[PDB]
Parts: C-alpha cells; structure tokens; sequence
C-alpha cells in the first residue's frame, strides 16, 4: 500500500474547501471548469461524457486507483504536464490520504 | 529643497543566497498555513499588502512608496481601507526575526514576489537595498483607490503611480488571487475557481462568464455571477472602457504575455520612487521550492 | 575465480544536485512525519537502516554490503535481529518512487546520511555508484551482530567489517540515538536524554550515570541506570575493555573528536566493499535544510 | 498577538515527550538534566538557580513571553549560540502554540 485509510470527515472538508468549487462527486452531477468525479475509480482518463478535455489529459490513460491518484495530487503538473486543471497541490500525506477516503465513498 | 529621494542600500554583507534564504522561509510557511482563509493560503493577501505598502507612492512629492517601510508605524496602519492585512504581518513577523537584518520594505514586497512565483506565476525580479525610514515620514491615509468607481478613476489613480493602460490591465489581473471579505471592504466573495494558483483566469472569467449589478448584504453593490463569483465595480470597469478591453482580451487568450507584462510592471510597483545607483547589483531571479526541490 | 568486484556506477546522467534533491525530500518527509515513535522522529531508524544493510558486508569474500540494495526481498527482511526496520523502509518507498532511477543501495545510504547531518551530527560525505545486484543474490542470516555479548565479540565482529577499536567505539556513539523496543529485539528503553539530538552522550552516560544489570520484559539482561536509561551487554562491553574504556572518555571529554572520527567511519561503513573507478566523481557533501534556510 | 491559542491537551501529549526528560514543570520539581520550568514566564533566562547555566544562556537575559519563547523552541542553537539544550526544535506553529498554552498552565 501508499495510501491507507484516514479521515473521511475531513476528506470531505478538504473537499468542500479545495475542490468543491470545481468538482462535483455525485452521480451524473453538473460539471464545471473541469469533469464530473463520479466514477474517477476504476477509470481511465478523460472518459467524463459531455466534458471536453485537453487531448492533454486523455493522451496518458493510465486506471486512477488509490496511489496514482495520491501523488497527483501532490503536484498536478508533474503527472500531467499541460492538464488544465489550476491546483496547489496536496503537499501533505495526511490531507491526501483523507480526501482519497471521501472520494471513495461519494464517488461510488 | 526639491522632492525626496531615496537611494537604495544594500544590507551589510548581504548576497543572492542570503535573500535567497528569506525567500525560502516565507514560501515554507506558505505550504505549511494551507488552512488560512478556508484554505485558500496566505499567498493572495500577501500579494496584496506588497500592493498596498508600495500603492502608497506619489510621484511628484516622491511620498510614499515601498521604500521607507513606514508600514509598521500606527496612523497608516489603523487605516479603513487596510482591513484583513493584519494577517499579512503576523504572517510575516516570525520570519523578520529570523532575518532580523532585511529592512521592512525589502521583507514586505519579498512576500509578495515569494507568493507569485510559489503560486505558480511569473519569475518576478527582486532588487534589495530598501532602508527604513521614521514614522516622523508615514504617508497619510486616504491615497490608494476606490473600489465603487469607473474605468476613469482606474486610469487617472495610476498615472499618480506611473504606470500606463497597458501595466494598469496587467496588475489587475491579481484579483484573481483570494476574494473579497465583507468585513473587510463590504464587498464579497472570489472572482473564480482557481484563487491561490496564478492564472489568466481574471480575463477570461471578465469576458466569459455572465454577470449582474446585485446588491451585498454591506449594501454596497458589486457585479456578480450565477457561478458564485464577483467582480469589483472597478474591475468590471475594465470591460466598460473601450481601450481597457483591447488589453483584457488580449491577455485573456493567452497567458504568457500576461505574464511577462505583469512582472515588468509588478517589479517596477515595488520599486517605485526609489533610486537605484549602477553599484547597486542586478536584481536576483529567486528559485522556487520545487526548483531547489524542496 | 576471485571474490566480487563490485564496481561504483555513477547513476546515467545524473550529478551533484540530482541527489542533493533527494537528500532534501528525506530531510523534509523527517519534520513532517515528526509523530513517529513518540516523536522520536524516523531519524534513529534510517540511521539504523543504513547500518544494518551495511552490516552484512564481508571482507572475506566481498559478500554483503550497502552496494547490493536487496533490502527489498523477504530472507533478510524477517530477520530477528531486523525487526522495526520495516518503518524506514516504508518510510523511503514514497521517496523511490519519486526517484525511480536512483539505486536502492544509494537511497538507504543516504537516507543515513541525511538523518545524521539533520540531527545536528557531523557532515559525512556521501558517495554514488552502488548498482542493484540480481534477486538470486541476498546476504544470509546472522550476518549482523548480537546485543546480549561482551567486548570481545564485539571486537571480533567489526574485524569482519575491517573496522578497529577507534573505528567501533565511534560508530556505537550512534546509540544515543532512538532506543531499544521490546517489541521488536527484546530489550527497551533509550540510552540518554536526548535521543534525536546527535551528541556523544552515549559515552557521557556510560561514564557518569550509574548501571545496574536488571532483567526486563522479554526475560532479556541489560543495563539501567535509575534516571531511566537502559544500555545493551555489548554497548555495557565498552567500559569493560581497557582499551574500548580510554577511547569512551576521548569522546566523553571530546565531542569535535567524535564527530570527526564518526564521520569517516560511518561513511566507511557505507562505503565498504564498493571499489570507486579514479575517474568517479569526488564524495558529495550536501547541506542541511538549516543552511538552505529552513 | 503574534502566536494565538492551542490546545493544552495536545501540548501536554507535546511535553511528555519531547520535553519531561529534561524538565519538571510542577513547583518544587526537581532538577533534571534541564531546569525546572516552573514559573518560567515572566522571568530572566538563565535565573532560577541549584541549576548550572552555560553562561550563553544567561548571556542575552530576555524575559520569557509567548513570542520570544515560541522562537527560542524552534532553533535553540539559532537564538541562544552556545545553549546547553540539545533539542531539534519545533518547527510547526501549531506544535508551538499548543505546547506553550500548556506550559503557560503548568507553569502557574
Ligand atoms: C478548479 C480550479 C479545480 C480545482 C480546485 C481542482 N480541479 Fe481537478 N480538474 C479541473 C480541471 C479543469 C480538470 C481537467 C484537466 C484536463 O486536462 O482536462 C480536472 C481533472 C481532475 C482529475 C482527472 C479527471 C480524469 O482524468 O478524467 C481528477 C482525478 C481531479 N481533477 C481531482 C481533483 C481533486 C481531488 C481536487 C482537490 C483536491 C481537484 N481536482 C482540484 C479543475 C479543478
Ligand atoms: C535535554 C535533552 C532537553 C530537552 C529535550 C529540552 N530541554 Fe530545555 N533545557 C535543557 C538544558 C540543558 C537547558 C539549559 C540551557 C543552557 O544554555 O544552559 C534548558 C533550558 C531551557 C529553558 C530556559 C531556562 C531559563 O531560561 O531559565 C527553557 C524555557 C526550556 N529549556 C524549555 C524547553 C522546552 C519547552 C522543551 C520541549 C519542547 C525543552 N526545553 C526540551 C535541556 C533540554
Ligand atoms: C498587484 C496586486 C493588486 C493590485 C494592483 C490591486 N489589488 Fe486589490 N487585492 C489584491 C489581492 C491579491 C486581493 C485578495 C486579498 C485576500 O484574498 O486576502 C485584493 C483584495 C482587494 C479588496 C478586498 C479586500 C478584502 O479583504 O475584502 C479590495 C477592496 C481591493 N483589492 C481593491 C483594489 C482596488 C480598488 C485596486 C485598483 C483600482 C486594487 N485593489 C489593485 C491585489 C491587488
Ligand atoms: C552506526 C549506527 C549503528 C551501529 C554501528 C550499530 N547500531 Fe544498533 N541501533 C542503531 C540505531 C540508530 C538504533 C535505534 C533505532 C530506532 O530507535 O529505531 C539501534 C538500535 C539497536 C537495537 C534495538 C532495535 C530496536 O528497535 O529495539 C539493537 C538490538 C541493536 N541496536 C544492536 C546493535 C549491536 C549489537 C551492534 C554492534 C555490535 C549495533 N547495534 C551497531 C544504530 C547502530
Ligand atoms: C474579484 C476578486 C477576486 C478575488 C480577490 C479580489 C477580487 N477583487
Ligand atoms: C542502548 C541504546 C540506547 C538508545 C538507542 C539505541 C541503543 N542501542
């Protein structure tokens, strides 16, 4: 493992705080500057249907699972150099590991 | 005896690594205070007080500016229009004693170089050499700008600090960064998605996005969107002047110029009314943590 | 066909601050995960880590060594006298991953290194080339010694590992750091005060504090002194030996001495077996996050 | 105020490790390989005596407050050259302030 279980109530803030204002995690929600969350495991990249990705996104289609995701989110241009996503970066192990809790769990 | 002038001192001994040093420091504690402001990070105010402290200039009395570091005394402090930049000062009190021989004037606009560059922006050159001066010498309250006002105002404000239609657009595309506290200016909310990562986000969310004149519960009015996002009267202001929107457009489409320009004038903002000798170093290009990495 | 020569491979491409910028994700993952072990911090535990996978090192045959990096497989991983190291291991998997290219040997060896040096030890010049031999390789058990022994084990193990009475008493000032776990070898408690801090009161507690031999938990014998601190039979072994006892006060008396002489042990330690080609680079040292200004 | 409040209970779990194997904070505590910490607020450093100070610490004579003492637990070495304290230092500011609130109690 990388990523192990942590807080999904504060996950959720870390969601409500750094994400929310873009992303939207439940089903078939409404999308935004970027995609809809639901189903982000399990899952390639730019498959979201109705969202146009920069062929940026989608030119690298490797599955998001719990560990890719987390280091992603650590630094969102050096996994995706040319995403279109504008984002600090989760720099701390902990605020990851939380937030890839409630993604699990409100994306089901 | 004719307007005054201030010349530029470096600090004993001081090169490239030690500035290079207090860089580090303030973008350190700019990735540990990641809850701030429902996290959102001390980075957009402490661009804003570099703004503040140096948006104090005029230059036909060359009063003011980010020279002096006049900023710690009390009458310019307490300040109405100053409200939330307290957070920018206890942000930076512990590193000033860390460094204890960089002048207030270096260490304030520094914190705003330190937050651009760390929020993903421009490469801002930084000069040193700023030396403090008595609270004898505090420019009064009252000179930096209105935000209830038009595009006019907006123009005919910066000529005070030098800067022409072209650098006015560019510096104003920092309102991307943070929001608008009600308490704070009776205004409120962001003017985007993205408020804490240097984006061409302000122009294009400007031209894109659909806006309204709506009332705040300050009942001051401010232009709003459905997104949830807000504008200033006086950045809307930039869409309703036709030679401001020539500008607006063009950084919209493309972030690089926007870039490049902003720097230049950013630079030139906190260097105002300061005179800089020719044995005075080149300005330092600081690295960022994820170029040092760290 | 003559014992091994392993051969030092400088990483393809790769120079100074390649690995200086490995040394600072090791320092800063240290101060963030600052919980660890009571706050201890994983500073003891790398230190450990670099010394048991430089421990099986055999002079005889060339057998063992830091060059191989085989920590990674499961004979030496569930070793008795292993046990714990588990958490420096987990602690360094982000970090490789960071680094795919960098050498498991060198990342152990570092990370040594770099718990030293940021514990406010002496700097110990780091070197690079260690290449990762193939799975069907792995140094057998009992390569590394035992804590329930006297001086004369002692000194008759390190002969293997080509170290000299000096070199030995050095090197064990390093359990100052950390402390034993019942849990995982069967014995417990620290051997001083300060146990992330890197000093010689190793030598200065088995000098002025006063030991009785007890018997703990895990039915083990060691030494504890009535402020609370405990020493293995071994490190007891160390004012047993007349000529152990004289260089315990050189350091108890001298701590610029120990440093000195720590430093090129341990990186002797580190370096033993791996033969550097004369046109290899010249030993890295890098510096602390305290000189980069954090 | 410079450093705000934190929470006692955490900087009590703060000083049983990191600090009770050099000091005693309650009255009377004592003498360990540190000085108690007793009422250490509001008075000279290097002065409570039965406790031999390197003259480095009792050189500089500052009055413990919260912000000078919050600097002085994140780089002994760096505001105190030639202290006795070997201590790695806090360099979180919430570990400052929680520990210092519960010191601030303690020290009553
Ligand atoms: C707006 C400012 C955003 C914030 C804040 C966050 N994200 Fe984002 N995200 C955004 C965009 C515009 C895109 C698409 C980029 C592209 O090139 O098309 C994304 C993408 C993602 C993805 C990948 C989706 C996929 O591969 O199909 C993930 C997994 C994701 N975003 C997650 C995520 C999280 C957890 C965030 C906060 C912690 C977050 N993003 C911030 C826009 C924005
Ligand atoms: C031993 C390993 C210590 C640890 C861990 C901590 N402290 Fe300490 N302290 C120690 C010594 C040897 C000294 C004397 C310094 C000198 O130069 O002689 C001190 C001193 C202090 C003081 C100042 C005392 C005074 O001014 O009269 C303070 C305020 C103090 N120590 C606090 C403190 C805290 C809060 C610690 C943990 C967070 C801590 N110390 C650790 C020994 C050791
Ligand atoms: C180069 C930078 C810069 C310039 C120039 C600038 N601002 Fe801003 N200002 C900021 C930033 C960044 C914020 C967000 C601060 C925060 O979120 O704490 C801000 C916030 C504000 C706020 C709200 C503060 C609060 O807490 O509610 C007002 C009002 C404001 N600016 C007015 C103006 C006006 C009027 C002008 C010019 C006509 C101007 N500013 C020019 C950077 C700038
Ligand atoms: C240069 C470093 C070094 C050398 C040489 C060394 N050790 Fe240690 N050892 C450590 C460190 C660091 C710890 C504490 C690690 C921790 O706290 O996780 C430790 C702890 C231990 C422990 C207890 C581990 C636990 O988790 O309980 C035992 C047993 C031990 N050493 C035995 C020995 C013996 C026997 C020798 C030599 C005869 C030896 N070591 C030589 C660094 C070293
Ligand atoms: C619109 C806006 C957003 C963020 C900060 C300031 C402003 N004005
Ligand atoms: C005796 C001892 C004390 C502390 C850390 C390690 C050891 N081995």
């Amino acid at each position: 493992t990388e990523f192990k279980a942590g807080s999904a109530k504060k996950g959720a803030t870390l969601f409500k705080t750094r994400c929310l204002q873009c992303h939207t995690v439940e089903k078939g929600g409404p999308h935004k500057v970027g995609p809809n969350l639901h189903g982000i495991f399990g899952r390639h990249s730019g498959q979201a249907e109705g969202y146009s990705y920069t062929d940026a996104n989608i030119k690298k289609n490797v599955l998001w699972d719990e560990n890719n995701m987390s280091e992603y989110l650590t630094n969102p241009k050096k996994y995706i150099p040319g995403t279109k996503m504008a984002f600090g970066g989760l720099k701390k192990e902990k605020d990851r590991n939380d937030l890839i809790t409630y993604l699990k769990k409100a994306c089901e | 005896t004719t307007p005054l002038v201030h010349v530029a001192s470096v600090e004993k001994g001081r090169s490239y690594e030690d500035f290079q040093k207090v860089y580090n420091a303030i973008a350190l504690k700019l990735r540990e205070d990641d809850e701030y402001d429902n996290y959102i990070g001390y980075g957009p105010v402490l661009v804003r007080l570099a703004w503040h402290i140096s948006g104090t200039w005029d230059k036909h009395d060359n009063t003011g500016g980010s020279y002096g570091g006049t900023y710690r005394f009390k009458k310019e402090f307490n300040d109405p229009s100053n409200a939330g930049l307290q957070n920018g000062f206890k942000f930076l009190e512990p590193i000033h004693k860390e460094f204890p021989w960089i002048s207030s004037g270096d260490l304030f606009s520094l914190g705003g170089v330190t937050a651009v560059q760390e929020m993903q922006g421009p490469k801002i050159p930084w000069r040193c050499g700023r030396v403090d001066t008595p609270e004898d010498t505090t420019p009064d309250n009252g000179r930096l700008p209105d935000a209830d006002k038009d595009a006019g105002y907006v123009r005919t404000f910066f000529q005070r600090l030098n800067m022409n239609d072209r650098e006015v657009v560019a510096l104003m595309g920092a309102h991307a960064l943070g929001k608008t506290h009600l308490k704070n200016s009776g205004y409120e909310g962001p003017g985007g998605a993205a408020n804490n990562v240097f984006t061409n986000e302000f122009y294009l969310n400007l031209l894109n996005e659909d806006w309204k004149l709506e009332k705040n519960d300050a009942n001051n009015e401010q232009w709003d969107s459905k997104s949830g996002y807000m504008m200033l009267p006086t950045d809307y202001s930039l869409i309703q002047d036709p030679k401001y929107l020539s500008i607006v457009k063009e950084y919209a489409n493309d972030q690089d110029k926007f870039f490049k320009d902003f720097s230049k004038a950013f630079e030139k903002l906190l260097e105002n009314g300061i005179t800089f000798p020719k044995d005075a170093p080149s300005p330092f290009i600081f690295k960022t943590l994820e170029e040092q990495g760290l």
